[PDB]
């Protein structure tokens, strides 16, 4: 997944 | 402290909560990109660390402290303020280098330490760079610095483009076209169709895409770490002159970001450019309100002004404008709620 | 205030922020099982309406308002706490019903309204049903209503089973293992092994299953919001004994909930369970650390333990054994932070 | 004495009375690739044994012998350890060779025979090549080998790549994961499964693949039968490094051997690679107990050494290292106590 | 001592080094009925154990021991002469037991107990029972024993039955049949089909088998453990007179066994019969060398005798005629070396 | 498409 | 499998 | 089968  | 000054205490509670958790140190972990790039920016520049004093900003999982000290470090200060400074304390014992790494938890705005050291190493790159604000308390810990010490990142690269994406910007009306309806159950939604549009509107789309959509070559707005201060990153003004390479409707800007660690050995970048392998950051595209026609041979001039808030990020501001034409769009982001697109 | 006193102000703030957003309206909206289930309680119910005086305690959009208008209520105080509020007096205006539906901004547990009412509606359920804490502020406003008023649901029932599921089980413990690798690039991980499974197993399912999975007859907990307390709300214990019927490793115990409007016509049911067709809700799944082999015919005893937490969920403990074998499973679960694994 | 100063009695019993069914001769006899080869060898190169003086190290039943009788020798020295010698000399007076097969009881280590002999035949090739130490007789039977003389088979590859196989790895996994339980009929067994993990994998795994496992070409260890002493193989070190051709985890590495009959006519060779029909030796496979992370590109280095013991096999032990991360894993194997997986 | 005048050493090192390991342990942990109603037995009976001296003689991971003290048990003795040892006192002490269960490593014919104990606890059975003769052992620990202790179990029961199975008959000539060929590969190998034939009838076949092929109420021999003394193990004459309740060829008989618990409050049961869920000891069946035809009403009449040796195990001598006719077989067994035709 |  |  |  994504950073934040 | 700074960072109080600086933060919403309701934000900065959810961010350290967030990166308390082993699953959040994982997923970046697992990005091949970032932290092979890390350890071979550290390990193939190893006499800037052999016998040196580092200082590890915001170290999670400690995993940088842990390249430092295979690089030959003599002491890694490691500074992380969420819960996960005792995770890393376990692995320092774990890994037998409790001589070598001292974990310290808090805030590296608040924290102490027993001296200056040689070199700072961090990962402080949100979305679109500046996301986070994590640049600041990079740019903060200078304060622990040498006259002459170095950073690992030592300078920052932002790039914008202008994006075409028809089936991007059309899919926005789709969504809030469901309230331009009279009887929903009986109920006539349609006077709020225009606010769920500028809703959507305000969402950078965080994804990845081909680089084929981009009309112009990238402009470029950088960050040297090394003579930084704090204060420069509160507001940041981009502006842009795009020559077009494509002729047909610009729906908004593309960005994305590399940066370089500048050592004595060698110099090694660690890119997010839609070029290169996708890492866990992506893209970030911020479309216009209303697009824009250019042909090729247009020049697309305008401004990038992203304000800082305490929300740990950015309001941005994107006014743009074909020359030849005079036609003008504009857009307001919330750099703080994106739109998670990739599948 | 009652709601102040129970909740931290990070949370709260994040929680009236997520239903600030007309994306996410829409998103229940769109669940025809739980609007369409709604309007009919209400419509076919319309005798508890008419000429009625009715609180509809977290309005959002207004749409179970505008039900009550429509079945011939006198008067609806709609109380939304969110700015989702100010869109719901734009809809009430928009369909010309500013007579009739009155938006009171603000907690229910802080606004004040002009007159006792004859009927609370609410859709106050969260995943687990308890998730949110959103019961206690439907409870709270029963300070509210006329001796033998109504509350639309009326009563909810919790329904909790044993299910086997290996490829689950092994999908987190694999996520969890990475934690074991003595050399990721170079460092050793192993030390942090307990603690990434005690962290993802504490976090619970939120997807659908087959039904082929259920391993016994569900136990269900019933809460008759006619007659329950704010207060009972801040420990829920509930036991269990399941006549296992059918061989196997128990994985966890899956939970939904169906809610019930006992009106004076007739009494509707809105049902998330897992033979029932999918809902927003999806179910809840809480996995075993480690499963318990159960034969056919064996009984699986044990208690579900939720403590209400400031962060608007529980704390859930569930301890299991088979009490044929004396096999025991302890666990813990935060409902607060879930793994949403549909797709 | 040689044989007996480096096996332990007990373990040689055992040995020795497996090899004194039937049952098992006929197992290897309908190998029809590896009796087909030994045949064709050796009627293909006819002039290695017309008129020659030949010596067969553990004949079992004879087959072998009978093939140089077909061939044309002139005497044939048939020495077999196991009970399965008296068989042999029944089969020799049932095919009238009486003047050409003599077969002589005994341990090649510690038997006489009256003339040296120009060719030394066997099959003394085990798992992984390797297993239970027979090449070491084989070596020792050149002291009744004329100065020039031949040896079938003559030289002998054993060829190890790394491989990917999660579908195994679980399987192995998930055996050891048995002691993990903290309440096993109410006990915990959890202070076991490190013991439990390393017993596990400990186990080589005999079965057949597909080649679409291997991430690398092969790298190949030669042992020439013409120039080895037996000595040589008390201690075989095998260093290896790998140019991956694939990502992924590396689960291990797969073992295969290939020996050459090189004659005067043609060189006749019997393989057991995974590319070639399978045979009674299959293929072997030493499992990682946390397999290794990598890149196509990257090398994979390390040493495959195995250390003979009194049990007629070899302790293994597999250090290997992916260069570009520095992740690393040891192992250690029993050779003698493998998985037979093949169903 | 009368373990090692009674064994051959080196049947006794492989037998202890199969006992050493987990995985071995495992499987007997995994038999549920085996398990289960050992724990059953001893949970039941908790006025045997409550307060009490308690003995388990060839603890191995040391499960019973743990049931006895989930019994209650003062203190435990938990004697195990393979290296499985270590591994229970590393159960002992991570269940916090240390105060209550002694882990005395060695033979209960070698090892020094401080106390007599109340009550033998003990899982001696091998195939037919007496397989491993683990029994004398176990009878041996009688000298442990309080003048008017228990012994759990105590006692057992083998049952003989007469089968039909022609296709297990004839399939021991298909076998042999290999060697019957004129040209294998240029041999003829008929010379050796009658030793093949020999060596398979030879053979007791360990398997499971549906309990229509049995042709006669079962004969059961029975040995009070209480009672016994451990010379009555050296030789076991077991007579026989089967009442034909079938028609049809006799082909062999078969074995199984069960033990019984009696314990003060009651008695329980564990049954390795074929009319039973299957257990990890399946049956065994021996033929005869030649069928016998015998008719409902019949009698067939004869003796089992079984008759120790050094390896651990019995050589079988079945003797039978079918005494309305006369018609007579035999066969001679050894019941180390059993076909396991499970699958 | 869930609830929160 | 079985037990030896 | 196999050759142990
Ligand atoms: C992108 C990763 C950020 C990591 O750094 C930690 N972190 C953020 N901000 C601070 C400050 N001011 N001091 C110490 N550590 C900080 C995050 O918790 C995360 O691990
Ligand atoms: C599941 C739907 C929740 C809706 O109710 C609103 N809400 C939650 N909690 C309160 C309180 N205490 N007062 C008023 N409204 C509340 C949520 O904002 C959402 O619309
Ligand atoms: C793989 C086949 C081995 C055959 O050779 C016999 N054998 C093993 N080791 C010896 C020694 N040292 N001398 C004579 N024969 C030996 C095995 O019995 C088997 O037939
Ligand atoms: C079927 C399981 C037998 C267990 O008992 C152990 N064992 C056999 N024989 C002895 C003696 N004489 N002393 C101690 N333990 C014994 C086996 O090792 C196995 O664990």
């Amino acid at each position: 997944a994504a950073r934040k | 402290s700074v960072f109080s000054e600086r933060t919403e205490e309701s934000s900065a509670v959810q961010y350290f909560q967030f990166y308390g958790y082993l699953s959040q140190q994982q997923n970046m972990m697992q990005d091949y990109v970032r932290t092979g790039t890390y350890q071979r920016a550290i390990l193939q520049n190893h006499t800037d660390f052999k016998d040196k004093i580092v200082l590890d900003v915001g170290c999670g999982s400690g995993i940088l402290s842990f390249f430092a000290a295979q690089a030959g470090a003599r002491k890694i200060y490691a500074v992380e303020a969420s819960t996960m400074a005792q995770h890393a304390e376990v692995l320092v014992k774990s890994n037998n280098l409790t001589d070598r790494i001292v974990v310290i938890p808090g805030k590296v705005e608040e924290v102490s330490l027993p001296e200056q050291v040689d070199i700072i190493i961090s990962e402080p790159m949100g979305y679109m760079l500046f996301n986070e604000r994590m640049l600041e308390s990079y740019l903060h810990a200078k304060k622990y610095l040498k006259p002459s010490g170095n950073m690992f990142p030592t300078i920052g690269d932002v790039h914008l483009a202008p994006f075409t994406d028809e089936q991007l910007y059309m899919e926005q009306f789709t969504k809030a076209n469901f309230w331009y309806q009279p009887s929903f159950h009986g109920v006539d939604l349609s006077a709020l169709r225009g606010a769920a549009v500028d809703e959507y509107f305000r969402q950078p789309v965080v994804d990845t895409f081909d680089i084929r959509i981009l009309m112009a070559k990238s402009v470029k707005y950088t960050v040297n770490f090394l003579e930084a201060k704090e204060g420069d990153l509160h507001r940041i003004e981009i502006p842009f002159k795009f020559h077009m390479l494509h002729s047909g409707l610009v729906h908004g800007l593309a960005f994305w970001f590399d940066v370089a660690f500048i050592g004595s050995i060698m110099t090694v970048w660690l890119s997010t450019a839609p070029t290169e392998p996708l890492t866990h950051w992506y893209q970030v595209r911020c479309l216009f309100q209303s697009p824009l026609f250019a042909k090729a041979g247009d020049t697309l001039s305008g401004t990038c002004l992203l304000i800082a808030n305490k929300r740990q990020s950015y309001d941005i501001s994107i006014v743009a404008q074909v020359d030849q034409t005079g036609s003008k769009s504009s857009n307001l982001l919330d750099l703080k709620n994106p739109f998670f697109r990739y599948t």
